[PDB]
């Protein structure tokens, strides 16, 4: 969130792992920039 | 000496000019201090090749000879840079080449 630009990155690649983040390489692609001009100091995610 | 406090304009078409309803709209606008979400519209035109020409593409001003490139950029990138850092290729922002 730079000078109020929201910016998001994000890969999608396919896996077969059991219960860990997998040892590869790989570069986000940025896929949206929203100008929300907000200050943001905290997250929290949402779940099914 | 009690009053309410509203009253509804007489507007008939017979009422002289200035008596008439005139409709308003205030474009208010409070400006300039944060990241921008809307503009007035920036112009552009067609696009010559193999020749001289004062560029712009999407606000990246400069001086040069445009040629079809062979470079396939990836749908995110817009401009090329060299082993100098400096711009040496741009995608059409209309005719995406
Ligand atoms: C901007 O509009 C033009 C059409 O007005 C789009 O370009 C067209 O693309 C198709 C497929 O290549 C051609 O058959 C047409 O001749 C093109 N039109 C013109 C006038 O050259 C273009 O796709 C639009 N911009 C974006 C980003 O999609
Ligand atoms: C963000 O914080 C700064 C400094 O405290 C303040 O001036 C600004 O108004 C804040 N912006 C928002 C959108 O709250």
């Amino acid at each position: 969130n730079i000078d109020g630009y929201f910016k998001i990155y994000s890969k999608h690649t396919p896996i077969n792992l059991v219960r860990d983040l997998p040892q590869g390489f790989s570069a986000l692609e940025p896929l949206v920039d929203l100008p929300i001009g907000i200050n943001i100091t905290r997250f929290q995610t949402l779940l099914a | 000496n009690c009053y309410f406090p509203l009253q509804s304009y007489g507007f008939q078409p017979t009422n002289g000019v200035g008596y008439q309803p005139y409709r308003v709209v205030v474009l208010s606008f409070e400006l300039l201090h944060a990241p921008a979400t809307v503009c007035g519209p920036k112009k552009s035109t067609n696009l010559v090749k193999n020749k001289c020409v004062n560029f712009n593409f999407n606000g990246l001003t400069g001086t040069g000879v445009l040629t079809e490139s062979n470079k396939k950029f990836l749908p995110f990138q817009q401009f090329g840079r060299d082993i100098a850092d400096t711009t040496d290729a741009v995608r059409d922002p209309q005719t995406l080449e």
